[PDB]
Parts: structure tokens; sequence; C-alpha cells
């Protein structure tokens, strides 16, 4: 079930040897034991999953011209209300605040309670109504999806940080001054990202 | 000659060989190129 | 310039301390006459000492208020602002010639003890052998970085141990 | 085994084996263990191949400036003649310089560690065309003159690379006590042998006897 | 035979001694019932200037 | 009122007996050694405390070991 590899010719870790997304990486060993693999292969998945609908906010408020995602809680320091589409939702910081810790804490509670370890990564029923994980087959493809896709938008999500950090500029902004002058808008012309430029 | 050779080979004498050669390269490497503080 | 301090050559003490050094021998200078021995040899450290002065000051080195120069030793600000002759190259100026040392003691004594009574040679030193080494290691972080990459650097569990 | 470099009495012990260039030169002994002689072997060529092609444009081309057909600037100043150009292309030349070897040398130093490794689908369809005959001597990258059976042509490689590489340390070292360039040097020691050499101009000695 | 050979080395376990995972050459070995039969010797002195130590069979082992 | 106490190690030397000036030490036939000694301390109750017996032992590790403790005029070596 190996989707390829990382190094082509790298010698081959047995204890990667049939799982989702498999290329041979690991090489500092971590996952050498068997258990904490287990727990591994649950982070990387909610730490994905996360990022997916993370990264995609992050873009739908600057392609439907909303605004910046960093700019989003600027609001409480000015005192303005929050907004979603221009709708002017009444709650206040204390409030968002107290709901979410006990709405978090009653659903990752409830995840962690499962103890069973092939659920605990891929649940089913509820979380899948209509019902894709019935075929083994397109169950074993999409899950390679499910993860391609996620570690796109992890070391991406972590783009839109860095980029901004160096350079205060939006996202769709940032990209402009690439496609405008590649070669004259990089990263390394920041003056940050690398010590000496 | 055979024992004059060893002698000089013992662990004093090979010794004082090396702290002329150590101390007068130091020396004369101060004697010219006087008073190096920064290298350049 | 960094942490407050002035390059030494637009410093003011640091013309001071010259004048002052100078003003020592101007005056030792004046008991003796000017053809003799003494005279010459006052005029080299004369000599000496004005040279002193100007090239540590056409080495963009660093003087306090004090007026004497300082050093810097972290390499980002010693390449940033041009110091990096004070601490940060001789640093491996130094580390060659002490592994030099390391390389070249080691192989004696590995190659001594291959033979009959190597006691002897350490109060009789083998200086064929010794030279030969000594000519051989010019090239020293080669040859670590062959023995660790091969492993025949340590021992292993072989050692005497006391508990 | 080729000639000796001392034609008299300086036994070699581990090169009378078969290898390319193979003279005999070796006294600090840094080919001894076989592993990394191998390694070794590699670098004289990179370094081979890759200092011939850059004396090229230090030589080919001041040959062209001294007589006058063209106006090209020294490689000592080369570097500064580029950025300010208004169509310049500033520094993002250092990174890109290691992002695109970055992707060719880890492959070509997994090739060392695992010879003719590279696998069927891991590249698009030119997995094959990539795979060595040997260690340093690749099948699809030349398109002709490679089938000879007398392939020691390789002993040309490594003459002309071995002489290439002193060219280079002549060139920085001639370009820092003389600054003038390598070939402006040349017509000087033709003109004036005795009086422009490295030890009465070129300040490589402390030479002040002035009597 | 009860033990090691005659000129073969061996390797020390008593955590004792100042020769302990070091080698010695045998020089001989009692098949009498004593206790500490196994004499070995080493070119190395201990702190008070012997060379020589009958050890025993258990406390011996081959080689590196 | 010194300790002393032999362990299985010896191997008949005598050096030990011939070292103590205090006549602690003497010999015991035994059945472990090659030589068909052993020594022992009957009185220790003379014992000064020199460890020239610790001295003379030529094992890897001492056959012979004297532990002090607490004191006496024997032990002191007061004339007075
Ligand atoms: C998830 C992490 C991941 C990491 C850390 C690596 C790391 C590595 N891979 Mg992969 N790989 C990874 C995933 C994967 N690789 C591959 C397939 C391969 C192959 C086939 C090869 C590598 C190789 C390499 C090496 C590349 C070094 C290099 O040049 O980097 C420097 C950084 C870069 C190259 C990134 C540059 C950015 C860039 C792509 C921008 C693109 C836009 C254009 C430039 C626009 C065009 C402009 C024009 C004008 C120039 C390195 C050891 C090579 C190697 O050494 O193999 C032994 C190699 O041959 N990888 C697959 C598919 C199965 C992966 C799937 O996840
Ligand atoms: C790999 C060997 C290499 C060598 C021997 C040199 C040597 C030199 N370069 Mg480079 N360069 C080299 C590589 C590279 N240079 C540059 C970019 C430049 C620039 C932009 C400049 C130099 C300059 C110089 C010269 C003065 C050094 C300096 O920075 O003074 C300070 C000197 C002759 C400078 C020069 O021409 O000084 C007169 C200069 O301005 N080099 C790039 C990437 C673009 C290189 C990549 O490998
Ligand atoms: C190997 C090729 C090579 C060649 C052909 C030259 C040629 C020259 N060098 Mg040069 N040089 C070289 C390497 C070379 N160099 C290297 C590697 C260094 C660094 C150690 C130097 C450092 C240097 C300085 C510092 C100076 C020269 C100068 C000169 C010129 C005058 C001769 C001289 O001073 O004696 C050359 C002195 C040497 C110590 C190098 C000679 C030793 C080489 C390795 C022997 C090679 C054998 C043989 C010549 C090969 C034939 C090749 C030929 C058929 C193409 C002359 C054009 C002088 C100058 O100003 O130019 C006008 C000068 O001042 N060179
Ligand atoms: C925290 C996120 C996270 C976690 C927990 C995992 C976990 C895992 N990955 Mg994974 N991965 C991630 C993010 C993550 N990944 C991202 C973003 C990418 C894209 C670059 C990948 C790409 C990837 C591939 C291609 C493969 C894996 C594989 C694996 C599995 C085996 C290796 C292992 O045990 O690593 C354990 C690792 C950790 C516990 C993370 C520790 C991180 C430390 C603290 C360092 C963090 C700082 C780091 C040095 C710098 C990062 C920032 C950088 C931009 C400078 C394991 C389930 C292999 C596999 O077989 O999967 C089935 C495999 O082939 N991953
Ligand atoms: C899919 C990942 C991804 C993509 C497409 C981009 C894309 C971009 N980044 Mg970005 N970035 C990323 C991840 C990514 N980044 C991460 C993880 C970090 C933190 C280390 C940054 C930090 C960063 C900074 C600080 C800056 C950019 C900038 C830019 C833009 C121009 C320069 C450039 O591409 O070089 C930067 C990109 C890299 C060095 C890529 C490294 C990671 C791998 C190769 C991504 C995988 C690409 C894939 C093969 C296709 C461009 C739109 C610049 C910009 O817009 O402002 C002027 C800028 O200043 N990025
Ligand atoms: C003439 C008077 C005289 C003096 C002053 C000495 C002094 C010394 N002898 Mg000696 N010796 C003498 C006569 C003398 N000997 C005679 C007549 C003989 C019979 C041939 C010997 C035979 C002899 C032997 C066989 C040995 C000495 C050693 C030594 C040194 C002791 C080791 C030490 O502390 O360094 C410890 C050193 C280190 C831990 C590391 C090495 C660094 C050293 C210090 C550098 C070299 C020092 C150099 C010799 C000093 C110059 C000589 C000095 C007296 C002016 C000491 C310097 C021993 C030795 O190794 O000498 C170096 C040694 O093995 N001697
Ligand atoms: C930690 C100990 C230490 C250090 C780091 C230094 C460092 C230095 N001392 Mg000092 N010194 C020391 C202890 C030390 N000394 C002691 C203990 C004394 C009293 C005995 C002295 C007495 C002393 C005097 C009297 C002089 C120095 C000088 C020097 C400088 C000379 C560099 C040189 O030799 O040219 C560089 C030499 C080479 C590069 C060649 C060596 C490399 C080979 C060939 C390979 C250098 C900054 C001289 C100086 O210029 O002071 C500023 C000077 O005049 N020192
Ligand atoms: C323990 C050793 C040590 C210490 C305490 C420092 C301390 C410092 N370095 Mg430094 N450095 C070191 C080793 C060290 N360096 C080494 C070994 C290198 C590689 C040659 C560098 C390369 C380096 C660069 C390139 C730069 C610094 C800079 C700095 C300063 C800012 C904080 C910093 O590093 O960024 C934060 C680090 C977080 C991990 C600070 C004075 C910066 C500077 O110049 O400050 C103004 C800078 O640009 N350092
Ligand atoms: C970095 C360049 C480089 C490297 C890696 C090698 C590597 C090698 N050469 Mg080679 N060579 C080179 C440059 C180089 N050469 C140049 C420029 C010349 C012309 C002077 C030669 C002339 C030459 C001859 C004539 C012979 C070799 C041989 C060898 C092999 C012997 C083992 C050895 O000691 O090499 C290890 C090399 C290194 C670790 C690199 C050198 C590192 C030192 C510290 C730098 C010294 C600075 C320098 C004096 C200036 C090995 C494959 C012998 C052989 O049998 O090969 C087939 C042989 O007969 N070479
Ligand atoms: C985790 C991550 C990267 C992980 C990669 C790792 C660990 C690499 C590990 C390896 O390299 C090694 C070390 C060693 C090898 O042996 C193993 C591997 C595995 C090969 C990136 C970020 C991943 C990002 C994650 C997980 C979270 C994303 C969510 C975000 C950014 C949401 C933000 C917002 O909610 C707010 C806060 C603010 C609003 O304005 C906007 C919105 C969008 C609403
Ligand atoms: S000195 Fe020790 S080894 Fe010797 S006879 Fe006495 S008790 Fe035994």
């Amino acid at each position: 079930q190996r989707a390829g590899n990382f190094a082509p010719g790298s010698e081959p870790k047995e204890y990667l040897n049939d799982l989702p997304g498999n290329f041979n990486f690991d090489p500092l060993e971590l996952g050498k034991e068997k258990g904490t693999l287990q727990r591994y292969r649950e982070a990387e998945l909610i730490h994905c999953r996360w990022a997916m609908l993370g990264a995609a906010g992050c873009l739908a408020v600057e392609v439907l011209g909303l605004g910046n995602w960093y700019d989003a809680p600027l609001w409480a320091v000015t005192g303005d209300k929050p907004t979603w589409f221009g709708i002017e939702v009444p709650f206040d910081i204390a409030t968002i605040l107290g709901v979410e810790v006990v709405a978090m804490a009653v659903a990752e509670g409830l995840r962690n309670d499962n103890q069973d370890m092939e659920k605990r990564l891929y649940p089913g029923g509820a979380f899948d109504p209509l019902g894709f994980s019935k075929d083994p087959k397109s169950f074993e493809d999409k899950k390679l999806k499910e993860l391609k896709n996620g570690r796109l938008a992890m070391v991406a999500c972590l783009g839109f940080a860095g980029q901004h950090a160096a350079t205060g500029k939006p996202i769709l902004a940032a990209l402009g001054d690439h496609l405008s002058s590649p070669f004259f808008n990089n990263f390394a012309t920041n003056g940050v990202s690398v010590p000496g430029v | 000659m055979k024992d004059f050779t060893t002698y000089l080979s013992t662990a004093p004498v090979v010794g004082l060989g090396w702290a002329i050669f150590t101390s007068g390269l130091l020396i004369e490497i101060n004697r010219f190129f006087p008073d190096p503080l920064v290298f350049s | 310039d960094i942490a407050g301090l002035t390059p030494c050559s637009e410093s003011k003490a640091y013309n001071k301390l010259e004048r002052k050094e100078l003003k020592v021998l101007d005056k030792r200078l004046k008991q003796y006459e000017p053809g003799s021995a003494p005279y010459l040899a006052l005029q080299a450290t004369k000599e000496r000492t004005e040279n002193r002065f100007k090239t540590y000051a056409k080495q963009g080195l660093l003087c306090g208020n004090d007026g004497l120069p300082h050093l810097i030793s972290d390499p980002g600000l010693a390449l940033r602002f041009n110091h990096a002759g004070e601490v940060f190259i001789p640093t491996f100026g130094f580390l060659y010639v002490a592994g030099y040392i390391g390389h070249v003691g080691r192989q004696y004594i590995i190659l001594s003890k291959e033979d009959a009574k190597p006691t002897d040679k350490e109060i009789i030193l083998d200086v064929p052998l010794a030279l030969k080494l000594a000519f051989q290691g010019w090239a020293w972080p080669l040859a670590s970085i062959q023995e660790l990459r091969n492993g025949s650097l340590l021992e292993k569990d072989e050692n005497i141990t006391v508990s | 085994d080729r000639p000796l470099w001392y034609p008299g009495a300086t036994p070699p012990a581990h090169l009378d084996g078969s290898m390319l260039g193979d003279y005999g030169f070796d006294p600090l002994r840094l080919g001894t263990n076989p592993d990394r002689m191998k390694w070794f072997r590699e670098a004289e060529l990179t370094n081979g191949r890759w200092a011939m092609a850059a004396v090229v444009g230090i030589l080919f081309t001041d040959v062209f400036t001294s007589i006058g057909l063209v106006g090209l600037p020294k490689w000592w100043e080369a570097g500064a003649q580029t950025y300010p150009i208004d169509n310049q292309t500033l520094r993002t030349l250092a990174i890109i310089e290691f992002l695109l070897f970055g992707w060719v040398e880890t492959k070509r130093l997994y090739d060392l560690r695992n010879p003719g490794s590279q696998g069927d689908g891991s590249f698009l369809g030119i997995t094959d065309g990539l795979k060595g005959t040997e260690n340093g001597y690749p099948g699809g990258i030349f398109d002709p003159l490679g089938y000879s059976k007398t392939s020691p042509e390789k002993l040309d490689e490594l003459q002309n690379g071995r002489l290439a590489m002193l060219a280079f340390l002549g060139f920085a070292s001639t370009a820092a006590v003389n600054g003038q360039g390598p070939i402006e040097s040349l017509q000087t020691h033709l003109a004036d042998p005795f009086h422009v050499t490295f030890a009465t101009n070129g300040v490589s000695i402390p030479h002040f006897t002035e009597f | 035979e009860i033990g090691p050979k005659r000129g073969s080395l061996v390797k020390v376990l008593r955590p004792e001694s100042y020769w302990y995972n070091q080698v010695g050459k045998v020089v001989s070995v009692d098949q009498s019932g004593i206790r500490y039969p196994v004499v070995v010797r080493f070119e190395n002195q201990n702190y008070a200037g012997v060379s020589t130590n009958n050890y025993a069979l258990d406390e011996i082992e081959e080689v590196k | 009122a010194h300790v002393v106490k032999i362990y299985d190690t010896c191997i008949g030397c005598t050096q030990c007996v011939r070292a103590c000036p205090l006549d602690v030490l003497e010999m015991v036939p035994w059945d472990g050694c090659k030589a068909a000694q052993m020594a022992s301390s009957p009185r220790t109750e003379d014992c000064v405390g020199c460890k020239r017996c610790e001295t003379a032992c030529p094992t890897d590790f001492l056959s012979v070991r004297v532990y002090l403790g607490n004191e006496s005029t024997r032990s002191l070596g007061l004339a007075y």
C-alpha cells in the first residue's frame, strides 16, 4: 500500500509497513515503538483536520473581500462588535471564551473515552451520515486523500503565519507580489527570513 | 654511536629540542611581525 | 559600531595614550647623545610604538571610554560589523593546531603498543617514527571523521570499571 | 598502475590496485580504508569536472578581451557588474542555487549509498534513464561517445581536471597580489620574465634587500 | 582437563579487581578442587606492584 | 579492640604473619589451597592497626582486612 518514497532508493522502515499515507519517511525513528505510533497517527489526523478548516477560513475571508485572518480578533481591543458576513453577531468576548471551553471540553472528553483504537482515528455512524465509508475500496482510497490534502493545510497554515510576521501583507496580496515580479518579491528579499540576505 | 643516538632519543633531550623549536619560532615570529592582536 | 563603543581612530583617549607613551621615551632620550646605541634603541621603540597604535586603528578595532581596544566574540556581530579576525577566526587557527597534537600522539601510542616493550618506547622515543607522523598530520580532520564513521575511534565496554 | 610521481623508491601500499589516474600519490595515507577512498574518488571528479567548466569562463573570454573583440569584465569584478544593471536579478541567486542543487546532489548522494537505486514509479516516466553504469560515470547523460571497450578516455578527464584545479588556485592567488587578471599576468612574464615573478614583484615573500 | 588451556588469554569478571574487563595470560590451572585455581598473569601492575592473581572458573570468560 | 577478618582468597603465603609485630596472626591448616594453609586472627585484643598485614597480601584484592574500631590502651600503643 506504499503511496511512494520521499527519497527513492532509501532503506525501507518496517514500523510503517502497511498504513495509509506511508512514504517510508521517518528518518529520526520517531514511531519505532508500536504504542506511540497509534498516538501519533491520531495526532496527525486531528492536527490535519483542524488545519484544513482553518485554512479554508483564511481564504474565505480574503476571497470574499471581508478582511484579514489576522485582523479578525482586533474588534476586542477597539470595542466594536464581531461580524460574520457582516451580520453583527451580538456576543461579547467573555461569552465566547466561556461557551468555547465548555463546548469543546464536552467534545474532546467524549472522544478520549472511546477506547476503540480504529475508531479513535476513523469513527463511524453519525460522523459520516451519507455513507461513503461503506465501500472498502473508496474508503481506503479516500483515506489517502484525507491525509494528502491535510498535510498541505498544515504546512501552509504555517506559511500564513510566517509570511505575515516577515511581511505584514495579507495572503492574496503577498501572492500577487510573486506573480507580478517573482525574482524580486521573494522570501529572500524580506530582510528577515535569511540573515545576511 | 648507536648508544649516543639512543641517549639523544630519551624524553628530556627530545623535549629540549622541541622547546627550542616552539620557543624560537614564536619569538622570531614576534621579532619580525611585532605585536599581533587582530589578524588582519 | 556596537555596544556603545567608539572606533579607536575617532577616540580621544586613544590618542591621549599615544602622546603619553611617546613622551616617556622623549624624556628618556634627552639624556643620551644622538649617535649612541642607547639612542638607536629608544628610537626603534619609538618607531614600534608609533606602528602599534596606527595598525590597531587601521584594523577597525573598538575602543571604549578608557581608550583601550575591546574584542567581540559572537560570530554574528563579528561578521555583521566586520570584527571576525579578533576572536572568531583564531578559534579555528588553534583547533587545527590542537587536534594536530592529539592525532599525532594518539597514533604514536597505538603503534608502539602493537610491538614488544611499549614502556621503553615512551621514555626512549622512536624519533624516525615520531617525525613521520608529525609530517603526516596536516589533514587530521579527514582521518578523524574517517575513523568516527568507521567506528575504530572508540572502545566498547572493554574498559575497567570500579564498582 | 601508471608511472610514479616520484621516479624513485616511494613504495605505495594500497594504490597498486586498479583506479583512474593512479600515480601512487598518497603520502598522508588518506585512502587506506576502501569505503572512503570510494568517496574521495567522486570528490575529485565533481571538483575536476566543475573546475574545468569554470576555468573556461575565465580563460576563453579573457583571451578575447585582451585581443579587443569584446569588452566583458574580469572574473575578479564580474559579480559587481551584474546587479547594478537595470535589468538585474538581485540575490535570490544564492538560495535558488541551493534549492536547485539540493534536489540533484541528494539524488547523487543516495546513489553512492545505494547504487542503481531509483525506483520504478518514483519519477514520472524516465526512471530507467537515470540508472547509471558506475558511480561517477552515468549512462543516459552523455548522448554519444561512450560505447568503446577501452573506456579509459577517463585518464584525459582526470589529467585535464587536476590541471584546472591548479589554475583557479593560481588565478585566485595571482589576482590577490598582482592585482590584475590571469592573461594580463601572462603578457608580462613574456615581455619581462625575470622582473615579473612571485619572488620580487608579487609579494609572496618578504624580500627587501635594496643592495 | 578442567579449565582453560595453558597460554590462553582470558578476560576477568571480578568487580573488585584492578584487572576487571581486562585481558591476561593463563599461567596455570590446578585440577585438585581448589576454589580459585586459575592463575593469570598481566603485563600492567596493580597499585601494590603485583602482576599475578589466582581467579576462578566463573570469574573468567573468553577474550573480547 | 580492632577487627581482623580473613577471606576465602588466602593462599598460604605467611607474609601477613611475618609482618605483624604484635603476633596477632597465625597459620592454621586448611584444604582450600595448594599450600594447605590458611591464616587466622585468634588474638585481636593485641591488635594495633598498623596495616602491615594488608600491605603484604599479594592478592588482587586483599585476603586480610583490618577494620578499625573502638580504641583501648593496647590498641593506642601507650607505654603509659
Ligand atoms: C513530506 C515531506 C518531504 C520532504 C521533507 C522531502 C524531502 C526530499 N525529497 Mg521528496 N520530500 C517530501 C515528500 C515527497 N517527495 C516525493 C518525491 C521525491 C522525489 C522523486 C525526489 C524527492 C527528493 C527530495 C529531496 C529534495 C531536496 C531539495 O531539492 O529540496 C529543496 C527544496 C525544494 C526542491 C522546493 C522548491 C520549491 C518549488 C517546488 C517551487 C515550484 C515553483 C516553480 C519554481 C516555478 C517555476 C519557475 C521557473 C522560471 C524556474 C529531499 C530529501 C529528491 C531526492 O533527493 O531524492 C533522493 C528526489 O529525487 N522527493 C514525494 C512523492 C512520492 C513526496 C510525497 O510526499
Ligand atoms: C599550475 C599552473 C600555474 C601556472 C602556469 C602559473 C603561471 C604563472 N604564475 Mg602562478 N600560481 C599557481 C599556478 C600556476 N601559475 C598556483 C597554484 C599559485 C598559488 C600557490 C600561484 C601563485 C602565483 C603568484 C603569487 C604569482 C604567480 C605568478 C605567475 C606568472 C609568473 C611565474 C611565477 O611567478 O612563477 C610561478 C610560481 C609558482 C610558485 C607556481 C609554480 C608551480 C607550478 C605548480 C608548477 C607547475 C609545473 C609546470 C609549470 C606546468 C606547465 C603548464 C603549462 C605548460 C601550461 C606565471 C604566468 C606571478 C605573477 O605575478 O604573474 C605575473 C606571481 O606573483 N603565481
Ligand atoms: C504534528 C503533526 C504531525 C504528526 C503528529 C505526524 C505524525 C506522523 N507522520 Mg507526518 N506529516 C506532517 C505532520 C505530522 N505528522 C506534515 C505537516 C507533513 C507534511 C510535511 C507530514 C508528512 C508525512 C509523511 C510524508 C509521512 C509522515 C508519517 C508520519 C507517521 C510516522 C512518523 C512519526 O512518528 O512522526 C512523529 C512526529 C511527531 C510526533 C512530531 C514531532 C515534531 C517535533 C516536536 C519537531 C517539530 C519541529 C520541527 C523540527 C520543525 C517543523 C517546522 C519546519 C517548517 C521548520 C506519524 C503518524 C509517515 C507515515 O508512514 O505516516 C503513515 C510518512 O511517510 N508524515
Ligand atoms: C640534568 C638534570 C635533569 C633534569 C633537570 C631532569 C628533568 C626531568 N627529567 Mg630527567 N634525566 C636526567 C637528568 C635530568 N632530568 C638524566 C641524567 C637521565 C638519565 C639519562 C634522565 C632520564 C630521564 C627519563 C628516562 C625521563 C626523564 C624525565 C624528566 C622530566 C620529568 C617528567 C615531567 O615532570 O614531565 C611530565 C611531562 C608531561 C606530563 C608531558 C610532556 C610535556 C613536557 C613537560 C615537555 C618537555 C619538557 C622539556 C624536556 C624541558 C626541557 C629540559 C629542562 C630540564 C630544561 C623532567 C623534566 C621524564 C620525561 O618524560 O621527561 C619529559 C622521563 O621519562 N629523565
Ligand atoms: C503542525 C504543522 C507542521 C507539522 C510538521 C512536522 C511536525 C514535521 C515532522 C517531521 O519533520 C520531522 C520533525 C521528523 C520526522 O521523524 C517526522 C516528521 C513527521 C517527518 C503545521 C501547522 C499546522 C496548523 C494547525 C494544526 C492549526 C491550524 C488552524 C488555524 C491556523 C486557524 C486559525 C484561525 O482560528 C483563528 C485562530 C484566527 C482567525 O483569524 C483565522 C482562523 C483560520 C479562523
Ligand atoms: S597475606 Fe593474605 S594471601 Fe598471603 S597467606 Fe596471609 S591471608 Fe593468605
